[PDB]
RNA sequence: AAGCAGCUUUACAGAUCAAUGGCGGAGGGAGGUCAACAUCAAGAACUGUGGGCGCCUAUAGAACUUAUAACGAACAUGGUUCUUGCCUUUUACCAGAACCAUCCGGGUGUUGUCUCCAUAGAAACAGGUAAAGCUGUCCGUUACUGUGGGCUUGCCAUAUUUUUUGGAAC
């Protein structure tokens, strides 16, 4: 997981919203923190800006890798 | 790690607690698993009253029901 | 490989065998390694003496830099009847505190004031004993596995055989004081320059004494 | 716009920009303000942040670099530097970590170590809400230590405790571990034993060890949370870290009170911690560098390099050092631990002004500290408590020498309140000045527009309404710790330059705030510096840097406060209203307590030691001493309506004394009788109330049989045992001089011996004393307690034998101390007595006869 | 484990919007961050789900229920991430 | 200031009767004495009666180990 | 801190035996009281003169630092001007000041030589500066496996409220 740092990362929630952002750092319990997230519900529709943020690993669902690292 | 609840000490807190439940009562007690321990339990009723349920008996609430306090 | 090769520039030196030459070294290199002992010895303080024309009894008395001619004429002050006459203010302050003491200097270098006591207490006894001349000192989880044990167990004694004279050597002046270091000239090499920098020790013929201010004049010039 | 103007500063580990987006939060920024006694390693442990932070130092070498010669980067002063001493306070702003990476950004201060630049102490203890008290373990806690203790409680100040120069006992005193730990437990026992209401301790994360030449600093917390951390699981450790200082054992899992039989008796803090320190240091100037090197690759996961391999037995110790103490994170911890913004910051602020109710959160209000020069321009130390300032803003200044009188013209109720603009703000880095666009709430600032408004001490506010404006409450002036007495007569050697010399003058009054200019009407200019070294910088910093200017400087000289010893045996009326007030010494508790509502007062006063329900409830003030009104025709509201008038004549009358026009010390006045006129006309009445509270109060002591009063230094000595005789000896080739108590200092020669000398036989008393001593004595001058006695003899004596260049016999002394004060106040012109003061002639004679 | 939690605890001072498990959203400035992910705000504003607004001043939320919490973007850059 | 293990354990000396809502169900609140709790708070109640907030009625549960992860509201009444 | 797995390598048997990708290499390393040649405190905003792209590399021209203690933990000798006694002239001078200079020496950096220690090779080709794999091509192992080393890693211990042993389902 730490060769996945940096990347992209498309998450889903336990709530079923989808979160996009670069991993910045993470943890035992998948405490996931992302650069300039933005959140996405229904689908481009009903998205919203975050920015950086800490998704907990307890309320995680799953992750996928969705774009280049910079 | 024990939380630190000091500046709600003797103080009026608001909770809410799971299935929208929500608490008035002054902070008496807690703990590392965050239990609290109250006084002058107050519950909220659905709609228009608030329903006096402890006055000097206090009362006690295990700590992951809460969902958050006020004071 | 202790030196730099055939052409012999540079040397460097282990622990023991620089200790073997600071005992053989001891007679030559009187100890007097406390900075804080030069208090008015430093050369600022003697090129103070020169631009103040004030002699320490034990530096050197150079010509004064800028000829004594008085334009005071006593004004109102530094009166004879203003000013208090209780300390001698003898010229060991005027070097000690250029412009406080001293009226218009010139050309003065600010001393060092000085170090922090030196504590050093030299040994005559293990590494690390306790000296009889210290002050006594007054005085007034629990499970854990068989593991974990302090720090660097099993490295048995504390003191090893150098120790002490790493520690002895560790306060030893510059020669010493290094284990390697760019080579210098017989030229290069001053042995008795440690010896007039020292306080005279007294009951010295007063011709010895008087040796020792020429040196010092020769060394500050 | 300024982005072209920096390019000097030093790039930082950490970005700077975001240090100010953190500076923007008042709960992140904490002011350490760090203190401590004479070479203590201030300077040096602060350049241990720096170098820390920081990327690379332009101005270190490669020397430097090694360490041999310690860097000093905080004093960038020429004086500092080659003096080797701090003068001026310079911090620096450093975004800093705990054990916890969390970042705190702190305002470091650091304060001279020696005793006469205790007024920078002073400004550094109202600066900084912690205090890092750096104590050096060879010196034990010194008093000046102690002073620091009850000094930093007296203003409510937060304390975290850096024990330093560890390396010194375990290299000069070789002391054994466990005797180096009882060495310890001295020194935190006497800390606890001077801290009335805390427990400091390694644990709690108070005490940090530390030696600043090889630079290290580590807390136990810290030091098991690097090296412990791996074998002891996260459950365990913090009761662990909390057990291991003290009366415990240890074998296998198992702790004792008692060593429980062992062969071994190393209570845990020898053991786990000081056992592997001095391996560390044994083995590195001793063992061999492949086994050694083996160690560090095992125990500490520490890698050496080849040039490391190859450096000199002290630098490469150094190095070894700074590798397994890592970059240091554990300080940090400590300041974090100790300081709770709560149940402080409130209580502070209340302590430095007035008690009140918190602040307007719109208007800015701001403490001026201390007038800094810099890169050699004028700037202004300014801390701010509320608001935010903006450059370019225009804000109201007030010197706090007029303090409370702005807050009785509030109790009461354009503006007087000169008002300046912000030309620049910066954060002070050190050896650079880094210019922030706006400054925030709880931290230490630069501006240099504010400099020309105020004297040396302000206040800094802008209201965004009036209601605020009666809301304000301003800053008390600073208290410095120590007064200063120390009295240097200073003129031009050439005339003609007097003018430039009054504004370096008052650049001074600026620069050192501690020093009091007194400006004599006979041209001669009059300095007060706390004592002999602060005095000669304030000297050398005045004509090199300032106003280069040959000075003509008299011997030094002290200030004198003249008193009275008996009882007035008349009281005698006095006219141009005929007053006659008595006097009277104060008690002894009554002055120590004085130096340092009117029912309270009285209860206070009569409670805590002897008095009157008459006298100690008819006392009118307290000043500097004390006015007192006792006759029986208080009766008549008139003494209500001009007591205020005689209480301004008594401080007229109290700021000059009838002998040296000096100030008066420990003398109660009561006054016994005061006679009104029939006709009464308020301008002429008060206007002549005043000359006869002065000549009142004049007559009031000279009928007492006056005293002077000389100020004492408390002398402060170490040296070592067979050196001892010889201190001794100096103490008797001076007429002051008393030897009290020869304090031992645990497990060092060193002997400390308190004292206490007075400031007119002490010059130059340090350097006699080591000149004496070859250097292995130190000695060091320290007057806060404002301690003033009797120089022997009899003042308005006739016939005294004064020796013209020569000193005076003891029992003269008096004597020629009033006569030369007052040639050089020009009061002679040519035994004051009462003659000048109206003892009329009649009366005179009647004296005369008695 | 250091960063996710550390890095919580520097947001103290700042302003973060908190979103918990019910979907009421409490922004305002962090007064403290416990290492358990119980965080304590100070000048608080909540947005029900349902879209109802409200002002409060002192709130203490618990970490268990904290669906996740956005902190402001000056930390990208930080002596955290720095390894 | 009084610990809520040890306030419980109050609870436990007075023996008062004793209402408890449970996690997450707001449907039913059962009453009854406390004769005895552990470390995991998991309290066995005497004489249990179901309250059913869906006039209330109940069916008495006799003695019950309850484990103290559904417990929430520990009242008296 | 053992073992397992992952990562890096490695003596390697290897897939490919192509296009690749990585790391190194396209001119060695020590030494010499061996030479010659350049300089000799580090700074540097700011500008200028050039390159590489408002920024770095190279130079000098002022600001604003201390050289400092010490190109050298040593320290000589002259010259010029000023002053002091010899003095009264040339020397030679005693003692200082200021500014120059001579000598004794040293670090570097560039090359050239002159002796020990080495074994792949792709150390092959073409471009230029004040410099070099500096650049382009290029080749050695090789980019995906299993045996062998090291760790930068997780397990070797957590099912009892804040995370992973779910309060969901409908
Ligand atoms: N032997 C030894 N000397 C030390 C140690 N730490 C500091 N010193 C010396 O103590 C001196 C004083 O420290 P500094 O920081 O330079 O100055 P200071 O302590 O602030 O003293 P002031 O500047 O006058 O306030 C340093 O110059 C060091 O030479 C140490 O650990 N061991």
């Amino acid at each position: 997981l730490a060769n996945l740092i940096d990347y992209k990362l498309r998450v889903l929630t336990q709530d079923g919203r989808v979160y996009i952002g670069q991993l910045m750092a993470f943890d035992k319990h998948m405490n996931l923190v992302l650069n300039e997230c933005i959140e996405e519900r229904v689908p481009k529709v009903e998205k919203r800006v975050l920015g950086l943020t800490i998704l907990r690993g307890e309320q995680i669902l799953s992750t996928v890798v969705e774009d280049k690292p910079l | 790690s024990t939380p630190e609840l000091k500046k709600y000490m003797d103080k009026k807190i608001l909770l809410n607690i799971n299935g929208s439940r929500k608490v008035a009562g002054i902070l008496r007690g807690y703990d590392i698993f965050l239990n609290v321990v109250l006084d002058d339990a107050m519950e909220i009723n659905g709609e228009d009253p608030a329903n006096n349920h402890q006055l000097g008996l206090q009362t006690v609430i295990r700590g992951n029901s809460i969902i958050s306090l006020e004071a | 490989k202790k030196v730099n090769g055939t052409s012999y520039k540079k040397w460097s030196f282990d622990l023991p065998e620089m200790s073997n030459l600071y005992r053989l070294s001891t007679p030559l290199r009187d100890e007097v390694t406390d900075k804080n002992y030069y208090y008015l010895f430093d050369k600022k303080s003697f090129f103070n003496g020169k631009a103040l024309n004030n002699a320490i009894p034990g530096g050197p008395k150079f010509e004064p830099l800028y000829p004594r001619e008085e334009e005071e004429d006593y004004n109102e002050f530094n009166s004879i009847d203003r000013v208090i006459f209780r300390v001698p203010i003898r010229s060991e302050y005027k070097v000690a505190f250029p412009h406080l003491y001293n009226s218009r200097p010139r050309s003065v270098r600010i001393p060092w004031y000085n170090n922090p006591v030196s504590c050093i207490i030299q040994n005559d006894t293990p590494a690390l004993f306790f000296d009889p001349s210290l002050n006594p000192i007054p005085h007034f989880d629990f499970t854990l596995p068989e593991d974990f044990a302090p720090l660097l167990a099993e490295e048995e004694e504390l003191i090893l055989p150098n120790t002490k004279d790493a520690m002895s050597l560790y306060h030893s002046p510059f020669p010493f004081n290094r284990t390697k270091g760019k080579m210098v000239r017989a030229q290069d090499v001053a042995l008795a320059k440690k010896w007039f920098l020292q306080h005279p020790d007294e009951e010295y013929p007063v011709k010895v004494k008087v040796s020792y201010q020429k040196l010092l004049k020769n060394y500050v010039l | 716009i300024f982005t072209q103007l920096k390019k000097n500063i030093p790039k930082t580990r950490y970005n700077r920009d975001y240090m100010l987006s953190m500076a923007n939060i008042p709960e992140r920024i904490i002011n350490v303000g760090v203190i401590g006694p004479l070479h203590s390693g201030k300077t040096s442990l602060m350049d241990l942040l720096v170098i820390d932070s920081h990327k690379r130092i332009p101005d270190m070498s490669k020397n430097v670099e090694l360490g041999w010669k310690p860097l000093r980067y905080l004093d960038n002063l020429k004086q500092e530097i080659d003096r080797g001493l701090s003068i001026k306070l310079n911090g620096s702003t450093l975004l800093c970590t705990d054990l916890e990476s969390k970042s705190r950004m702190i305002n470091f201060l650091d304060a001279p170590g020696h005793v006469n630049f205790m007024d920078e102490t002073a400004v550094a203890l109202a600066a900084s809400d912690l205090v890092l008290i750096v104590i050096d373990v060879v010196e034990g806690v010194t008093f000046v230590v102690e002073q620091l203790i009850k000094q930093s409680i007296k203003n409510n100040v937060a304390m975290c405790f850096v024990i330093n120069k560890l390396d010194r006992l375990i290299l000069d005193l070789k002391l054994p571990p466990m005797d180096a730990y009882l060495k310890l437990n001295h020194i935190i026992a006497n800390i606890n034993s001077f801290t009335k209401g805390n427990v400091f301790s390694p644990i709690d994360n108070n005490i940090i060890f530390a030696s600043t030449k090889l630079g290290f600093t580590f807390t136990i917390k810290e030091f098991v949370s690097y090296y412990y951390a791996h074998s002891i699981p996260s459950s365990k450790i913090d009761d662990f870290t909390t057990r291991l200082w003290g009366s415990v054992y240890y074998h296998k899992g198992n702790f004792r009170t008692k060593p429980f039989e062992n062969v071994e008796k190393y209570p845990t803090f020898v053991e786990f911690i000081l056992i592997p320190l001095y391996k560390i240091f044994s083995y590195a100037l001793s063992m061999e560098k492949d086994k050694l090197k083996n160690l560090l690759r095992s125990n500490f996961r520490v890698n050496l390099s080849q040039e490391a391999l190859q450096y000199d037995p002290q630098p490469f110790l150094k190095h070894v050092l700074q590798l397994i103490f890592r970059q240091q994170t554990g300080l940090v911890d400590a300041i974090t631990r100790c300081y709770q913004p709560f149940e402080l910051f409130d209580n502070k602020t209340a302590h430095l002004s007035i008690p009140g109710k918190s602040t307007p959160e719109g208007t800015l209000w701001a403490h001026v500290l201390k007038t800094v020069d810099y890169g050699g321009a004028e700037w202004s130390l300014v801390r701010i408590y509320s608001g935010l300032l903006k450059r370019g803003d225009t804000v109201r200044i007030l010197d706090t020498s007029q303090s409370e009188s702005r807050q009785k013209r509030q109790l009461h109720d354009d503006d007087e309140t000169p008002s300046c603009e912000v030309e620049e703000i910066g954060l002070l880095g050190g050896r650079y000045v880094y210019p922030v666009h706006e400054a925030h709430k709880g931290q230490i600032v630069l501006i240099k527009g504010i400099s020309s408004a105020y004297i040396k001490s302000a206040t800094l506010y802008s209201v965004k309404s009036k209601e605020d404006m009666k809301q304000l409450k301003f800053f008390k002036p600073l208290d410095y710790i120590t007064e200063a007495v120390f009295k240097i007569v200073l003129q031009p050697l050439l005339p003609r330059e007097l003018p430039k010399l009054l504004d370096a003058l008052n650049k001074i009054s600026k620069y050192y705030p501690g020093v009091i200019i007194k400006v004599e009407e006979s041209g001669e200019h009059v300095i007060l510096g706390n004592g002999e070294l602060y005095m000669d910088c304030l000297l050398y910093d005045l004509r090199a840097s300032y106003a280069k200017i040959e000075i003509k400087i008299s011997d030094p000289l002290t200030v004198f406060s003249e008193s009275c010893s008996n009882e007035s045996f008349a009281s005698i009326p006095v006219s141009n209203l005929s007053i006659s007030v008595a006097a009277e010494p104060m008690d002894s508790k009554m002055i120590q307590d004085l130096s340092r509502n009117p029912r309270k007062l009285s209860k206070i006063l009569r409670t805590e030691y002897g008095w009157d329900s008459l006298a100690s409830r008819n006392v009118w003030s307290f000043y500097n001493l004390i006015n007192d009104t006792l006759p029986d025709e208080i009766s008549p509201e008139l003494l209500s309506k001009y007591k205020e008038q005689i209480i301004q004549g008594f401080y007229w009358a109290v700021k000059e004394g009838p002998l040296a026009e000096e100030p008066i010390y420990g003398v109660q006045y009561k006054l016994l009788s005061i006679s009104v006129p029939s006709d009464v006309n308020i301008d002429v009445m008060k206007s002549q109330i005043i000359p006869l509270m002065k000549k009142a109060c004049y007559v009031g002591l000279l009928t007492a049989i006056p005293i002077l009063l000389e100020p004492i230094y408390e002398v402060d000595i170490t040296v070592h045992a067979p050196l001892l005789p010889i201190v001794e000896e100096l103490m008797k080739k001076r007429r002051g001089s008393r030897i009290y108590k020869t304090i031992k200092v645990a497990g060092t020669p060193l002997l400390e011996v308190r004292g206490q000398v007075p400031v007119i036989e002490s010059a130059g008393f340090e350097t006699d004393l080591r000149l004496s001593t070859n250097g292995l004595g130190m000695c060091q001058l320290y007057f806060w307690h404002k301690i003033w006695r009797k120089v022997p003899g009899d003042v308005l004596d006739k016939d005294a034998f004064i020796p013209k260049l020569k000193p005076a016999p003891i029992n003269s002394l008096s004597r020629d101390f009033v006569m030369k004060t007052r040639r050089r106040k020009g009061i002679s012109t040519g035994g004051p007595t009462l003659e000048k003061y109206i003892s009329a002639e009649l009366y005179a004679q009647l004296r005369e006869n008695g | 484990n250091g960063i996710p939690v550390k890095l919580l605890n520097e947001a103290q001072g700042h302003i973060v919007s908190l979103e918990l498990t019910t979907g009421a959203t409490y922004r305002g400035k962090l007064v403290e961050s416990e290492d358990s992910m119980n965080v304590q705000l100070r000048d608080v504003i909540a947005t029900e789900p349902q879209g109802a607004v409200t002002h409060m001043d002192q709130i203490f939320v618990r970490g268990s229920q904290i669906k996740f919490i956005v902190v402001p973007d000056l930390l990208k850059n930080a002596p955290l991430f720095k390894k | 200031m009084v610990p809520p293990i040890n306030c419980i354990f109050n609870f436990l000396q007075q023996q008062t009767p004793v209402t408890i809502w449970l996690f997450e169900q707001i449907g039913i609140r059962i009453k009854g004495k406390i004769v005895g709790f552990d470390e995991f708070m998991n309290v066995v109640i005497d004489e249990a009666v179901e309250i059913p907030v869906n006039v209330e009625k109940g069916t008495p549960l006799g003695k019950i180990l309850l484990k103290g992860d559904n417990i929430t509201l520990i009242t008296s009444a």
